[PDB]
RNA sequence: CGCCUCCUAAAAGGUAACGGAGGCGCCCAAAGGUCCCCUCAGGCGGGACGGAAAUCCGCCGGAGAGCGCAAGGGUAGAAGG
RNA sequence: GGCGACACACGUGCUACAAUGCCCACUACAAAGCGAUGCCACCCGGCAACGGGGAGCUAAUCGCAAAAAGGUGGGCCCAGUUCGGAUUGGGGUCUGCAACCCGACCCCAUGAAGCCGGAAUCGCUAGUAAUCGCGGAUCAGCCAUGCCGCGGUGAAUACG
């Protein structure tokens, strides 16, 4: 459980492996290795222990990540479901939130088909 | 959402009643057909009846619900599932 | 599955269920009834029951008419049965020579 | 593919520009 | 203690990322860890790693005030 | 015995603060540690690949002490449980090994826990003992991602001569146990 | 329809009815001999997955557990592990 | 306010499930159109959507404009992945009196199903099918993946 709590894949490049963390995409992969000056092509198996703790430190003190990011996203959805706004109700039903039609599709939010 | 460069929209006719109540030592139940109007902190604590197309829905306004619109609190479609 | 359209009329779930129970007579032939579709409508002289159904061996298309709507439904079934029994047995006719 | 906004190929599809498709 | 069944405890150095060094006992003579109690945010006061936020919401927004009175 | 930092911290710092805060009239009255009992209730090694020895080699690395098999009291249909089956590992830690394990527990293991918030303040016996449970075993410094296959936790019983929760709360916190509330 | 346990059976033993209730026709190479060690069920509190009940810790708990199988007697100062 | 609802069911489509592929950087080759509260060169601010400057064009002149596939080089290494881009959180832009129901777009993060599809069924005979992009009408904006056109690359097969 190295950085940042996720044992990021070795064998792959550092810019890729960082994306296997909740809160770090491609955009923040380009960012973290620019501040700490690491070749984004170097594999995680070849990080020098200084490079690791350098890359670990900036990553964790700058952005909210894994556990704490999950709590906030939930807490935001929770309060939307608590003030009782329209986006809140759709979370209280599992129904979509961004105005999409529900007469057909919407199977990502609904789940696989419920036969009658 | 609405451009930050412009203002926080309130219909100004609904907004007049908010400040006239704040001064007088509010409040009284405000009937409005303004779903498009933003909640603004001057409104916190009041209760405003919002028209959903059929009825004016009395909604009490709290600290947490300020960035929203009044329509988000008076839903327009009655629905209780199928079956 | 099976769909039922009531064109310019209103019908109850009971009547829709009657149609599904009557279409079940076609299950006799033990062939696949693929997206059967019943259209119900009213002319000035009575009701019109339309139907389109595809099976592994062809399509069934028939139209029933009558003053009484349940009878128009039954006339539709009778025409649909004779079409299905034809699709299922016509190929048998020329086994010899 | 074309449905991916965060790529050039997705921006060509939508008909827009951005960080992943500059002008 | 019975013999031949127990891993021998030896003097051991644990190394955290924050240069912390721990001179304890273990069955590995030298160990590396990513975090220790000398730098963990729950331990080291209210070290709010990233979000020393406050909330920041809700009236916090304040853009702006120009609506009339 | 050995010179270990947690033990030295108990005698030099903790005992005086305890006598202070409670006014003990006898040196033997002040709370102390009796033992730490670790228990992997594996149970997923019922009639399954009962080579839990993988875990035994893990606790023995964690404790320095070869654990002992616990076996089923009775048979249980719904658990697929026949009387006498091997369904756990209990290792009892006293004296120096106890101190060494707690030293790493407080300094290293607990900080590694996912989204750590501190120990449960209400998990006290009612009579002055504490119990915490863990989910993974990569929490401990001796277990590395390489050598471990499946994820298995444990129960940890911290036994104490204090007669009350309050005194045992005082002893543990002063030793460095982090508490959320 | 023979055999075992309880009751009927009238506080020794015995005592009948097509009286009231249950069991046997096996089993165990240890479930046998001896030496050494150990002590239950259950209640409450505490403990990742873990639940009424898996395993762990503490407190109370003389025997209500256990003793291959019926019932009875016996039994931890062991016949139980 | 609704026409945008959502236990379900069918029709038409878009994007895919990857290596004859995906991504990045650089570099070519069209046609038909549209454009004076319109099309906007070029400059500056912002990662960007866009915003502030501001030249040209009643337009074979000026502009939308870059065509994309392709070509060069580099990354990826067969994994639910640098495949896929759904869903949701947060932050912005713009039109508009007003984006809650119910707009498009940008940015960070999230990164679903899907490993080529049962019964059944559609299209296409040559610059066609397939695949690639461009334009227009409607239009403040836009739910257009639709429609009407335009060119690029460019097959397979027909005994009967
Ligand atoms: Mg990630
Ligand atoms: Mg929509
Ligand atoms: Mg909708
Ligand atoms: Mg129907
Ligand atoms: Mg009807
Ligand atoms: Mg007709
Ligand atoms: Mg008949
Ligand atoms: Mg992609
Ligand atoms: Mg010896
Ligand atoms: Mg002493
Ligand atoms: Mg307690
Ligand atoms: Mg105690
Ligand atoms: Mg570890
Ligand atoms: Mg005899
Ligand atoms: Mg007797
Ligand atoms: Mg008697
Ligand atoms: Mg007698
Ligand atoms: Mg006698
Ligand atoms: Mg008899
Ligand atoms: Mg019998
Ligand atoms: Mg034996
Ligand atoms: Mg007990
Ligand atoms: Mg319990
Ligand atoms: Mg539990
Ligand atoms: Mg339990
Ligand atoms: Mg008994
Ligand atoms: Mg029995
Ligand atoms: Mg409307
Ligand atoms: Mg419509
Ligand atoms: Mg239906
Ligand atoms: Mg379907
Ligand atoms: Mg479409
Ligand atoms: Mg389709
Ligand atoms: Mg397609
Ligand atoms: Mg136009
Ligand atoms: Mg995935
Ligand atoms: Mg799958
Ligand atoms: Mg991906
Ligand atoms: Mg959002
Ligand atoms: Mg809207
Ligand atoms: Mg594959
Ligand atoms: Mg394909
Ligand atoms: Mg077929
Ligand atoms: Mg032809
Ligand atoms: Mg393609
Ligand atoms: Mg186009
Ligand atoms: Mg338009
Ligand atoms: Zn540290």
């Amino acid at each position: 459980a190295r950085i940042a709590g996720v044992e990021i894949p070795r064998n792959k490049r550092v810019d890729v492996a960082l994306t296997y963390i909740y809160g770090i995409g491609k955009a923040r992969a380009k960012e973290a290795l620019e501040k700490t000056g690491i070749n984004p092509a170097t594999r995680v198996k070849d990080l020098t222990e200084a490079e690791v703790v350098r890359l670990r430190e900036y990553v964790e003190n700058t952005w909210k990540l894994e556990g704490e990011l999950r709590a906030e996203v939930a807490a935001n959805i929770k309060r939307l479901m608590d003030i009782g706004c329209y986006r809140g109700l759709r979370h209280r039903r599992g129904l979509p939130v961004r105005g999409q039609r529900t007469r057909t599709n919407a199977r990502t939010r609904k789940g696989p088909r419920k036969t009658v | 959402p609405r451009s930050l460069k412009k203002g926080v929209f309130v219909d100004d006719h609904l907004l007049e009643k908010v400040l006239e109540l704040n001064a007088k030592g509010e409040k009284r139940l405000i009937k409005t057909w303004s779903r498009r109007s933003t909640i603004v902190p001057e409104m916190v604590g009041h209760t405003i009846a919002v028209y959903n197309g059929k009825q004016h829905v009395p909604v009490y306004i709290t600290e947490n619900m300020v960035g929203h619109k009044l329509g988000e609190f008076a839903p327009t479609r009655t629905y209780r599932g199928h079956g | 599955t099976m769909n039922i359209t009531s064109k310019q009329m209103e019908i109850t779930p009971a009547i829709r269920q009657h149609v599904a129970d009557r279409l079940a007579k076609l299950e006799k032939w033990q062939t696949h009834l693929i997206n059967p579709h019943i259209i119900l409508s009213k002319e000035p002289q009575g009701f019109v029951a339309d139907a389109t159904i595809n099976t592994p061996n062809g399509v069934l298309v028939a139209s029933g008419k009558h003053e009484d709507m349940y009878t128009a439904i039954n006339e539709l079934i009778n025409k649909l049965e004779r079409q299905l029994n034809k699709l299922q047995h016509k190929g048998e006719a020329r086994r010899a020579a | 593919g074309k449905g991916d906004r965060r790529t050039r190929r997705g921006k060509i599809w939508r008909g827009t520009y951005g960080k992943y498709r500059p002008r | 203690m019975k013999e031949g069944i127990h891993p021998k405890l030896v003097p051991a150095r644990i190394i955290c990322g924050c240069g912390n060094v721990i001179e304890t006992y273990s069955t590995k003579p030298e160990i590396y860890v990513e975090v220790c109690s000398k730098c963990h945010p729950f331990y080291t006061g209210q070290q709010r790693f990233v979000d020393t936020e406050g909330r920041v919401e809700r009236f916090q927004r304040r853009y702006g005030d120009s609506y009339r009175k | 015995p050995l010179d270990v930092a947690l033990k030295r911290k108990y005698y030099e710092e903790v005992r005086p603060e305890l006598i202070r805060r409670f006014g003990y009239q006898n040196v033997w009255e002040v709370p102390r540690l009796e033992k730490v009992v670790i228990n992997q209730g594996l149970g997923e090694a019922k009639e399954d690949a009962r080579i839990l020895e993988k875990a035994a080699q893990e606790l023995a690395l964690i404790t320095g002490q070869k654990p002992a098999v616990t076996r089923a009291k009775k048979s249980i249909s719904n658990f697929k449980l026949r009387k006498g089956m091997p369904i756990g590992l209990r290792v009892t830690l006293r004296r120096d090994r106890m101190w060494i394990f707690l030293e790493k527990l407080l300094n290293v293991a607990l900080p590694r826990i996912r989204d750590f918030r501190g120990l449960n303040p209400n998990s006290f016996d009612g009579r002055g003992n504490y119990n915490l449970g863990l989910r993974e075993q990569l929490i401990f410094p001796e277990i590395t991602y390489d050598m471990v296959d499946a994820l298995r936790g444990m129960d940890i019983a911290v036994v104490t001569t204090a007669e009350t929760d309050e005194e045992a709360r005082a002893l543990l916190e002063l030793l460095g146990f982090p508490f959320r509330k």
